[PDB]
């Protein structure tokens, strides 16, 4: 599959090749031509994953994935070329380099074949997100945020190495092939539940888990526009491909060792939701909405049925759009009004109509709206949690509930009521605005259409 | 280190003279070209140093650095092609030479193998 | 000092080294030792200075105490056996001599001590020659008799190598200093492979030197040796700031990026032998070494300090002396990860 | 309660907390060779008479 | 040395609670002296009878968190009949970190060393159950 | 100076649509701005939208569904013609099987 | 490490002090030269490994 | 005009060529496991009278 | 769109056939390699870990200015 991957690495010197007032044009028409190539992987067989090569093979699972980062390219390119625009020809090309290269580092990811590569790439993600983060950031907190977004993850992630490489010298590979062809029970003792540790926490706190949720927030607010839309989208997804990914070998330790994990998940879950009510911020609220939807694909990946399977696949794909399109709409109120308080600036439906028709449809479809596809996995996720056990049903009760309150509350409170009355630099908004609402929320709806291309292998 | 010593071996030679049997990496080899790749990208890295036009300042020294790359990537990959040789060669003369040790054991089908079957519930 | 002068002690150095990685006998190595120590003294103390007196005076100190007991795990080992060749060294009162002796003389823990002072007594060439070239002789004798040598003892001291480094490099501003923690963390790492794979003590002391070079010669590049005077080139050279950040990703053991290869090659060579505990814990304390690169690296580039008025009349001249082989050392301290495979060709 | 407060001091602010009293511990020696060189003496004593007793 | 080890492991883990605990708290007294003599090396007590009562104060509390350790072990193993189990290990850690922050009267302190030294007590009983090695020999 | 720094003060925000009425917000250069809209609408909303779309709705049926069903239909029908059951519990022929030869 | 040049170049730097009977001038033999020649001659061949056994 | 236009825009034939040469890689690459070709029990059979391969 | 686009199914199956081959036949040469190498450490009789012994070469067989040696 080196037709996608080096027309990237072509996309590279041409960015770095380019007049200093066409970057962005270039950049936004290859990054698109590209994603249109990589479309091409939607076509799997029903069998079995496409192997191109010793290296790289896609799977039913892989394909979406692969799709959403190589769409969601040109989205960041587009939200990045506003509040960019002083910046020097240099530091431009460097921002698109860093874009590049962590769609570059993602796209390897998710097609590696073999465990320790699947490792380093998903490691060789880490470099780029650091750099924007605390490098095109806007508060000083963006050093803490980057402090925390890097160890939170390698010091879940190091042990991680040391299982992998023990699993190759005890078993003799790591090719994802053959650990699924002879994989072999794991016998109840404390050298296999520290197996289990180590291989489940690295990618358990990138989801992250309840307890282990304090980066994101950090690192969702900190960042620019571009690293809060790939941390949200695609970035948070790593865990979950790789939970799926991993848990082959596990069995049958991980339905006595999923108990913690799985209430942990679920309480909070609730207590995420319940957060996102009293927030007096407008990007924590949505960073608050991602834990608690990963959250859900957690207990979804760990009860580990095919219905749950399909459903935590379906439900990545739709949060990763969902957010992505809410962490640019957020980002226009605070190009506006060069603030973050949710309070500050209201009743915008009466200034700015095609933007509250937008922040409707985007709450629409974070609150599970059928039919689409969020509504879907988390359908999905709660039948098999209800086959799992008949008591789940009201801790997913309750998070709907509390998911529709906090997602209209925060549509009410920023659209509805009358304006501040002080704040007269509201312009009206521009088309690069309205175009990257449009080509967020318009493929949630052909997915809708066709919701088969997102379920994953188990389908 | 295992290969540290071993019998009829030349201190410093870095190539003796039973690694011509094994066939020489393509001139086209993806290792090579990534040995050119470095030594650009240290051509690139001086040119920037210097302050000097990065991508066109100076092509002759730029060609020295790709080409001393591309010719130190070459023994490099053949000294690495001979020890990885040499290692398999000892591996299965030695396997051949104990053969209680590596013995051949029986070859059963899945139908007489009993497994225990976890169901997941 | 004379540059005759200056170039013949360089080279009986070098002499004294190679002596020790070429001779078979016990005394030729002690001779080596001696010699490499005889020439080192005045070296460091090209820039005469109080501090340069005084670093002088400890790295003698403790240079001769390890050559005395080292000196004394010959004679021993000698009375125990009509022995001079450098093997086994079958006497275990002997071989602890010899390893405490080594460990003495490279400065590993608990005999760090002298290593940071050294180097913040000392010039940004002298600590360069101290904390890269000065680590051949003790390793090359280190990995002659390492099947000998004791498992427990050897562990102990690495893993609190490691453990003293990251600490004490979380607290110093002065980045000599910090070269210097980094310097016993990374021996730490590299005597720990030691009793089981030589090839990868090897590995790791080759790219240890390469980062080690590279970031010394951008530190002379930019004349600073403490935080805030490294926080000014951002004004006046902006590429060296950026090409400096990315060596001290290479440093904390990130991948893609070199630095990683040693690491991971030494974890998956103890893995290979039933020893799980003690990567985990080495890898858990590299965390702090990527934290306070981490913590340079936000003063150098990532940030953007204030500057003083004079910078602009710097800001006309160029540096006039270029050092040759930086470029080559910065690409082979940063992207040469995909060619792990060709370690093979040490052993 | 929770997220600001006990979150936070369990994970991340007891693991700075620790390193930072660990490398203030370390990193505090007043530079006198007397100290260090006895602290050199009592590691060769402990090393001689914990490791290569028993062989 | 490494005899006070076999004295502690040469007794059978759920009897003689007298003897378990007297081998604890030896070994105990022998870490706090080691820590006493790195601290008076490294850190000059400006006098003998300071230096002296330094030495004493760290140990006594070495020792007794030495002797709480074994004794809490062996008596809620004796009790529980259940040898081979971390658990026990886990109650004599937390008995020993309560003992700690007792002696350095701090809570915090007393709290973070029983959750601590409970859970590494826990791993090295797990290590002695599945053979697990610190200092493993080389064996490839 | 009463103060710490030689700062400069900070700027206040630049209007695209002061001196370019009609700016789709891309770029200050009417032209660059005007193409940039252009290539941006054409590639994402033209090309990769409605094509990807009517190539993914046609994409060949390679999951082996119709296949299947076809299947599923040939051996219902000769299932319940000859009177076998429809499905059979045994996934394998127990002859193949050897299953351990007792249990006490 | 060890790079042997003594053996590369065939020039015995320092290989004649190494042991007890090795050529010692005026042909005075050690305390133990027959111990340590037959010690020698039954280690040389195995390796360091088989040479402890 | 030819001169500007392509001084200029140039930079916008590096990913349709980088398109193509992974094509031509992937392609080299498959060329490399044809090792079981018409060789599977399941998709086993006899060649056409003029074909020779049974996939490239 | 398939006979543009994609190929049979017969070249992906095969193709992964031999990937599954090679993949394999790897992962026993890594077994038999770490069992190799313990065995050679552990016994030393093998080409791999020689530890070097001293020269039966250096010896001096010539009379020794006293009878007995
Ligand atoms: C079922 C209806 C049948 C319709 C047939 C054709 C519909 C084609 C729609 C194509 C996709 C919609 C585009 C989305 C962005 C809107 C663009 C815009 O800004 O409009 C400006 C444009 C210009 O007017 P303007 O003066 O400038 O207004 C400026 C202000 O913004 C003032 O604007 P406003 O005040 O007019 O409000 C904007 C408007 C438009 O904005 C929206 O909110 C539309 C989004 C709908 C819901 C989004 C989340 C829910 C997920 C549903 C997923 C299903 C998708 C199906 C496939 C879609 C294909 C793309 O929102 C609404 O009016 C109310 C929204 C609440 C919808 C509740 C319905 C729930 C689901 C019902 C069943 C769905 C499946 C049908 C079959 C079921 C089984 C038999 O106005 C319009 O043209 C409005 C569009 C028509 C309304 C569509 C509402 C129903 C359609 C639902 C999905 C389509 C189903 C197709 C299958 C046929 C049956
Ligand atoms: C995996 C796939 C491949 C990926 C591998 C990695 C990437 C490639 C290898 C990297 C090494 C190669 C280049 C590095 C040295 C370049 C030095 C440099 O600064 O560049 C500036 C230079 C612009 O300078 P200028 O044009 O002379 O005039 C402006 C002045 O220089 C005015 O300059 P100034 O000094 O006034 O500007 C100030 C600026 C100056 O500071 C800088 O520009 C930063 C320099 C980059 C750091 C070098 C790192 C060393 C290599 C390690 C890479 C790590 C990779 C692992 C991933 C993690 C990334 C950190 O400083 C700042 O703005 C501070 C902001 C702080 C940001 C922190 C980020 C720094 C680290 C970023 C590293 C990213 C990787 C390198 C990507 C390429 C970057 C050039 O850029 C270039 O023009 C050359 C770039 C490369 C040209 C490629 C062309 C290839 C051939 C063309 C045709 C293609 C094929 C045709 C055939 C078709 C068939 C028919
Ligand atoms: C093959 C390799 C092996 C090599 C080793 C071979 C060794 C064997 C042969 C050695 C023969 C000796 C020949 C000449 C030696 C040269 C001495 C010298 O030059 O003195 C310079 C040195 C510096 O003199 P200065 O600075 O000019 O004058 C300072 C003023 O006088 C007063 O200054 P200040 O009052 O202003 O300052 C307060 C005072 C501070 O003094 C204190 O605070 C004393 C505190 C000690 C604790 C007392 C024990 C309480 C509990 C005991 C428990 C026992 C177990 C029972 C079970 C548990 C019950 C609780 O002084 C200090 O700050 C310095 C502390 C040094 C204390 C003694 C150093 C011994 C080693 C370091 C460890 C310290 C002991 C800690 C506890 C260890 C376990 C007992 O003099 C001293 O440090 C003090 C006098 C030393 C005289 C005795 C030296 C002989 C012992 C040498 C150690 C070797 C071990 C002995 C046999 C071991 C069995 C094998
Ligand atoms: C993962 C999801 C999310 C997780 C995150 C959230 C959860 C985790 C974080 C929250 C838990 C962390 C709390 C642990 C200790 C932190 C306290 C602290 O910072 O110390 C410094 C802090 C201040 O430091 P300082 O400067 O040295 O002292 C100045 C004070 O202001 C001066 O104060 P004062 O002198 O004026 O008065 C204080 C004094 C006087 O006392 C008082 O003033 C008030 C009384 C409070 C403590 C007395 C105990 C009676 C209350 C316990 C009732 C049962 C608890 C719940 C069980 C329900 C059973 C169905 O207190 C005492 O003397 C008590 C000494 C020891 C008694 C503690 C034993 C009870 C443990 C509970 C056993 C439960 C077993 C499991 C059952 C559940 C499963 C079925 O010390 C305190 O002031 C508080 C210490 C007493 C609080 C005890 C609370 C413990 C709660 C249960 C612990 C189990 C969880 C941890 C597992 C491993 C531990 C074994
Ligand atoms: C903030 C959130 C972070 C992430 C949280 C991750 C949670 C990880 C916790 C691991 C869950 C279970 C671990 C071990 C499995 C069983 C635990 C125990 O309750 O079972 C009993 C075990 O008895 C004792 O309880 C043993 C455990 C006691 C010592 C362990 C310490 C537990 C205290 C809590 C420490 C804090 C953990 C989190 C650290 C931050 C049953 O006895 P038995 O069936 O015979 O033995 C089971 C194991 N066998 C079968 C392999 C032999
Ligand atoms: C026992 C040894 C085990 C080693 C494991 C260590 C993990 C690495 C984490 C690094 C911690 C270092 C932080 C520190 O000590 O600095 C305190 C620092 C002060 O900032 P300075 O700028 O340096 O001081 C200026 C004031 N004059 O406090 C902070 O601000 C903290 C910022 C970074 C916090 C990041 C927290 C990440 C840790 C979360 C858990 C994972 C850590 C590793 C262990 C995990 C446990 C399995
Ligand atoms: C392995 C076993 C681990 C043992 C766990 C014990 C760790 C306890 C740390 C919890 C925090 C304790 C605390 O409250 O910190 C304060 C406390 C003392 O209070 P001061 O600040 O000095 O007050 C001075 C004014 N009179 O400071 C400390 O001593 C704790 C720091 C030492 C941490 C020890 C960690 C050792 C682990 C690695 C060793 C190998
Ligand atoms: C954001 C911070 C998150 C931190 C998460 C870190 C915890 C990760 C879980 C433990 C990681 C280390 C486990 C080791 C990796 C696998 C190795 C393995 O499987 O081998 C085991 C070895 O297992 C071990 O050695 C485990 C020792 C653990 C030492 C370090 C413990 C770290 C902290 C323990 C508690 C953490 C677990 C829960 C933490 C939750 C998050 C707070 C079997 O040994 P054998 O050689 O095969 O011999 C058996 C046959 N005779």
């Amino acid at each position: 599959m080196l037709k996608i991957i080096i027309p990237t690495t072509m996309l590279l010197p041409m960015t770095w090749m380019s007049k200093h007032n066409m970057i962005w044009i270039n950049a936004t028409v290859h990054s698109l031509l590209i994603s249109l190539i990589s479309l091409s992987l939607l076509n799997q067989l029903g069998e079995n994953s496409l192997n191109f090569s010793l290296t790289f093979f896609s799977d039913s699972l892989s394909a979406p994935l692969l799709v959403l980062t190589t769409w969601l390219l040109p989205l960041m390119l587009m939200a990045s070329q506003s509040h960019l625009s002083k910046e020097t020809t240099t530091r431009k090309k460097l921002y698109i380099t860093m874009l590049i290269l962590l769609q570059l580092f993602l796209i390897m990811t998710f097609t590696a074949t073999e465990l320790i590569l699947f490792y380093i790439l998903f490691e060789a993600t880490l470099v780029p997100t650091l750099i924007i983060i605390t490098r095109w950031g806007n508060q000083t907190e963006r050093l803490n945020a980057g402090l925390y977004f890097l160890f939170y993850t390698l010091a879940g992630s190091l042990p991680l190495l040391v299982a992998l490489v023990y699993i190759q010298n005890t078993t003799g590979s790591l090719n994802f092939l053959i650990i699924h062809y002879w994989s072999h029970p794991l016998s109840n003792s404390w050298s296999n539940i520290f197996m289990w540790l180590a291989c489940i926490m690295a990618f358990m706190v990138k989801m992250p888990l309840y307890g282990l949720h304090l980066w994101l927030p950090k690192a969702h607010v900190e960042a620019p526009i571009a690293g809060s839309m790939v941390l949200a989208a695609v970035l948070l997804k790593l865990g979950g491909y790789g939970m799926m990914r991993i848990t082959t070998i596990l069995n049958p330790l991980t339905n006595y060792m999923a108990y913690p994990f799985l209430m942990l998940s679920m309480w909070g879950m609730i207590m995420t939701s319940s957060i996102c009510l009293r927030q007096t911020d407008l990007k924590s609220l949505i960073a608050y909405s991602s834990v608690s939807h990963m959250a859900l694909v957690i207990v979804a990946i760990m009860i580990q049925t095919p219905w749950s399977f399909m459903g935590a696949t379906a439900l990545m794909i739709a949060h990763g759009l969902t957010s992505s399109m809410l962490f640019c709409l957020a980002n226009t109120n605070y190009e506006r009004v060069h603030s973050r308080t949710m309070i500050l600036a209201r009743g915008l439906q009466t200034l700015l109509p095609l933007m509250a028709t937008w922040w409707l449809v985007a709450s629409l479809t974070n609150l599970a709206l059928p039919p689409s596809i969020n509504l879907i996995g988390e359908l999905f996720i709660i039948t098999a949690s209800f086959s799992w056990s008949n008591i789940t049903i009201i801790l997913m009760g309750m998070n709907m509930m509390i998911t529709a309150l906090y997602s209209l509350y925060m549509l009410i409170t920023t659209q509805r009521g009358k304006y501040t009355h002080h704040i007269n630099n509201i312009k009206p908004s521009f088309t690069r605005e309205n175009a990257l609402m449009a080509l967020h929320i318009l493929p949630l709806l052909l997915l809708t259409l066709n919701p088969k291309m997102i379920l994953g292998p188990l389908y | 280190t295992m290969m540290s010593g071993r019998p009829g071996r030349v201190p410093l030679q870095f190539l003796p003279n039973e690694a011509r049997s094994l066939p020489p990496p393509k001139l086209t080899d993806p290792r090579l070209v990534y040995m050119g790749f470095l030594g650009y990208c240290s051509g690139l890295i001086d040119n920037a140093i210097r302050r000097r036009p990065v991508v066109s300042a100076g092509l002759h020294r730029q060609l020295l650095y790709v080409t001393s790359f591309v010719f130190f990537g070459y023994y490099l990959l053949k000294r690495q092609d001979y020890m990885y040789a040499l290692r398999d060669h000892d591996m299965f003369a030695y396997v051949k030479s104990h053969p209680e040790d590596f013995p051949e054991k029986d070859k059963k089908t899945y139908g007489e193998i009993l497994e225990e079957f976890h169901p997941v519930r | 000092m004379n540059p005759i002068i200056y170039t013949t002690l360089i080279m009986t150095v070098m002499s004294g080294t190679m002596l020790v990685m070429i001779s078979s006998h016990w005394l030729l190595i002690w001779i080596g030792f001696e010699m490499n120590l005889l020439a080192m003294i005045p070296v460091l103390m090209k820039n005469f200075n109080p501090r340069a007196t005084e670093a002088a005076t400890k790295y003698f100190l403790t240079q001769a105490t390890a050559s005395m007991m080292l000196m004394m795990a010959i004679i021993i080992n000698l009375l125990y056996s009509g022995q001079w060749t450098i093997t086994k060294m079958f006497n275990p009162v002997a071989m602890t001599m010899m390893t405490m002796a080594l460990a003495m003389k490279l400065g590993l823990s608990p005999f760090h001590f002298w290593v940071p002072e050294v180097t913040q007594g000392i010039s940004l060439q002298a600590g360069l020659l101290l904390l890269t070239w000065q680590k051949l002789a003790p390793l090359s004798v280190l990995c002659q008799i390492s099947q000998s040598i004791n498992p427990n003892l050897m562990l102990t001291m690495a893993m609190l190598s490691i453990l003293i480094g990251g600490w004490g490099g979380l607290n110093q501003t002065q980045l000599r200093k910090i070269m210097a923690y980094s310097s016993i963390a990374h021996m730490g790492w590299m005597t720990a492979v030691l009793p089981y794979n030589t090839t990868m003590t090897i590995l790791n002391l080759l790219i240890y030197i390469t980062m080690t070079l590279a970031m010394f010669m951008l530190l002379i590049h930019s004349s600073a040796t403490t935080t805030l005077s490294l926080s000014h080139t951002w004004n006046k050279m902006p590429v060296i700031t950026s090409l400096m950040m990315v060596t001290l990703l290479s440093m904390g053991g990130l991948p893609p990026l070199s630095g990683f290869m040693p690491k991971w090659m030494i974890i998956q060579e103890m893995t290979k032998n039933e020893s799980i505990i003690m990567p985990t814990l080495m890898a858990m304390t590299a965390l702090l070494n990527l934290y306070f690169y981490m913590r340079l690296a936000y003063s150098s580039s990532l940030t953007m300090f204030p500057s003083t008025n004079n910078m602009k009349m710097k800001w006309q001249f160029e540096h006039t002396k270029q050092m040759k082989l930086l470029p080559t050392m910065i690409v082979l301290s940063t992207l040469v990860l995909p060619m792990t495979p060709a370690l093979s060709s040490l052993n | 309660l929770l997220d600001l407060i006990w979150l936070e001091t369990i994970l991340p602010k007891t693991t700075s907390f620790i390193q930072m009293k660990m490398s203030i511990m370390v990193s505090n020696q007043k530079g006198l060779i007397k100290l260090y060189f006895l602290s050199f003496l009592i590691t060769i004593m402990i090393s001689m008479t914990l490791f290569n007793y028993h062989e | 040395a490494k005899t006070l080890l076999h004295k502690y492991s040469d007794i059978p883990e759920g009897t003689e609670c007298h003897r378990k605990a007297y081998a604890s708290t030896s070994i105990g007294g022998a870490t706090g002296l080691i820590v006493s003599a790195y601290s008076i090396a490294l850190k000059p007590p400006a006098s003998f009878l300071e230096g002296v009562a330094r030495t004493g104060r760290y140990t006594f509390t070495s020792a007794a968190i030495g002797a709480i350790f074994g004794l809490t072990s062996c008596i809620s193993a004796q009790v529980r009949e259940k040898p081979d189990d971390p658990l026990n290990y886990f109650i004599g850690g937390c008995a020993g970190g309560l003992t700690l922050g007792a002696r350095t009267r701090s809570y915090g302190i007393g709290a973070a060393a029983c959750a601590y030294m409970g859970l590494t007590a826990a791993l090295v009983k797990m290590g002695q159950l599945e053979g697990w090695q610190v200092f493993a020999e080389p064996k490839v | 100076p009463t103060i710490r720094l030689q700062e400069d003060p900070d700027p206040e925000d630049e209007n695209l649509y002061e001196k370019n009425p009609d700016s789709h917000g891309y770029d200050k250069d009417p032209i660059v701005d005007l193409w940039n809209m252009r290539v941006v609408f054409f590639f994402g909303f033209s090309i990769v939208l409605v094509l990807g779309s009517t190539f993914v709705a046609y994409l060949p049926d390679y999951r082996m569904q119709e296949w299947a069903r076809r299947e599923a239909e040939r051996l219902v029908k000769y299932r319940e013609a000859n009177g076998l059951p429809l499905m059979e519990s045994n996934c394998f022929d127990p002859n193949k099987i050897q299953l351990p030869e007792d249990e006490d | 490490p060890f790079f042997d040049v003594q053996k590369r170049l065939g020039l015995d730097l320092d290989r004649w002090m190494t042991i007890q009977s090795a050529e010692q001038p005026h042909k005075i033999p050690g305390r133990c030269h027959a111990f340590e020649k037959e010690w020698i001659e039954c280690a040389h061949g195995i390796g360091g490994i088989r040479a402890e056994k | 005009n030819v001169l500007q236009i392509v001084r200029d825009h140039w930079v916008h034939i590096l990913v349709p060529v980088g398109f193509v040469f992974g094509c031509y890689l992937d392609r080299r690459s498959d060329e490399k496991l044809t090792a079981f070709r018409n060789k599977s029990l399941l998709f086993k059979r006899e060649l056409r009278p003029n074909e020779e391969v049974t996939w490239k | 769109i398939a006979r543009t686009f994609y190929d049979g199914p017969e070249k992906n199956y095969e193709k992964t056939m031999a990937i599954l081959q090679i993949e394999a036949e790897k992962a026993e040469l890594r077994l038999k390699e770490l069992e190799v190498r313990r065995l050679m450490r552990a016994r030393g009789d093998g080409p791999w870990y020689q530890y070097p012994t001293i020269d039966k070469a250096l010896i001096d067989h010539s009379p020794k200015t006293t009878p007995d040696n």
